[PDB]
């Protein structure tokens, strides 16, 4: 519970002298508060680690997941974006940035640009097919032609079966 | 490209150096493919050594 | 303690015995440090080998490795840093002591250093080719 995390973090910050050494435990402190659903105490302990380890891509990713669990779309995306800047191997996180942008704004040139970046890391992916579908049905008559070329060119890789041929 | 839809993983706060790397080699196709190049290049040097290890007079 | 009370289930006999030993594995350093810290204050400037041994008899392996890097004994610092678990190094030193005794190369090494190698090898007493015992 909260009070067990608080009792552990009190004795573990007692067994720490200097402020920077308390901040260096902040990542651990933050995940224990998240495991109690204390999301602001998690945010507050990960930010007090990040302000002492500015370049940790998992601390930025953990702050992004805490903003996703506070419905704060572009702050989840910014902390994920910053985690991709600090470790570009995260193809999954390039896709998760497209996933949270197309769920915020369909007109956003950043949503379409991060889908571009996800497709160029994961071709032949139904999760990227439907992130194009959700832009192109919203691009109107200019959308229709791009959606036709998409449907034919990605069916030609492997269908879902049934659905896209009925659509 | 057949597993990527599924791997909604969570890290343990009590994880070891070993279990952070057991997670990394699932999480990271760049590290995974880079080690497959290490294993490949080490296998070339292995096959040029063959039977010979016990023929060494000091 | 402050390690079983954290567990929201009835804690198993082994987990109790483990933390009784982990607590006593703090006690046996706390009952020793002020004598080690005087012993090191005296020995450090005359023999760093006895100072490294005094840290090790209080489990201060980090300070022992630090003093071995400060004295110019860097393969002793490497040997000591690896000793925090592996039985392989305990058995490799068990062999190396059996080599040096039979080949009479033991009498070409410091008895104070052979005392560290015997401690690390898990040997309470070692019998040398000289018929000395450490």
């Amino acid at each position: 519970s909260k009070a067990d995390v608080e009792r552990y973090i009190a004795s573990v910050q007692g067994s720490t002298p200097s402020p920077r050494q308390k901040s260096m435990k902040g990542f651990y402190f933050a995940k224990l508060y998240y495991e109690a659903k204390e999301y602001d105490l998690a945010k507050k302990y990960i930010c007090t680690y990040i302000n002492v380890q500015e370049r940790d891509p998992k601390a930025h990713r953990f702050l992004g997941l805490l903003y996703e669990l506070e419905e704060n779309t572009d702050k989840a995306v910014e902390c994920y974006r910053r985690s991709v800047e600090l470790n570009p191997t995260q193809k999954d996180l390039v896709l998760k940035i497209a996933e949270l942008l197309c769920k915020n704004d369909v007109t956003d040139g950043r949503a379409k640009y991060w889908l571009e970046r996800a497709a160029k890391l994961f071709p032949g992916s139904p999760a990227i097919y439907k992130l194009k579908e959700q832009l192109l049905d919203c691009e109107g008559e200019d959308g229709w032609n791009k959606l036709f070329d998409l449907i034919q060119s990605e069916l030609y890789v492997r269908p879902d079966d049934v659905h896209v041929n009925i659509r | 490209a057949l597993e990527e839809e599924s791997v909604f993983a969570v890290t343990a706060v009590n994880a070891s150096e070993k279990t952070v790397v057991e997670a990394l080699f699932q999480r990271d196709s760049l590290v995974r493919q880079s080690q497959l190049v290490v294993d490949w290049l080490e296998s070339i040097a292995k096959d040029e050594i063959g039977e010979f290890s016990d023929n060494i007079e000091f | 303690l402050k390690e079983l009370d954290s567990q929201l289930n009835e804690p198993r006999e082994y987990i109790q015995i483990l933390e009784r030993r982990r607590a006593f594995s703090r006690w046996l350093s706390c009952t020793a440090t002020p004598q080690i810290e005087e012993e090191v204050s005296l020995t450090q400037k005359n023999s760093p080998v006895e100072a490294v041994f005094s840290y090790l008899t209080g489990k201060r392996i980090s300070e022992a490795c630090s003093l071995a890097q400060q004295s110019g004994d860097h393969r002793l610092a490497l040997l000591l840093s690896q000793f925090v678990g592996s039985q392989s190094v305990r058995e490799l030193l068990t062999m190396q002591l059996v080599d040096w005794h039979q080949l009479q190369a033991d009498s070409f090494i410091q008895d104070e250093r052979l005392r560290i190698f015997a401690l690390l090898a898990g040997k309470p007493v070692w019998q040398l080719s000289e018929k000395k015992q450490i």
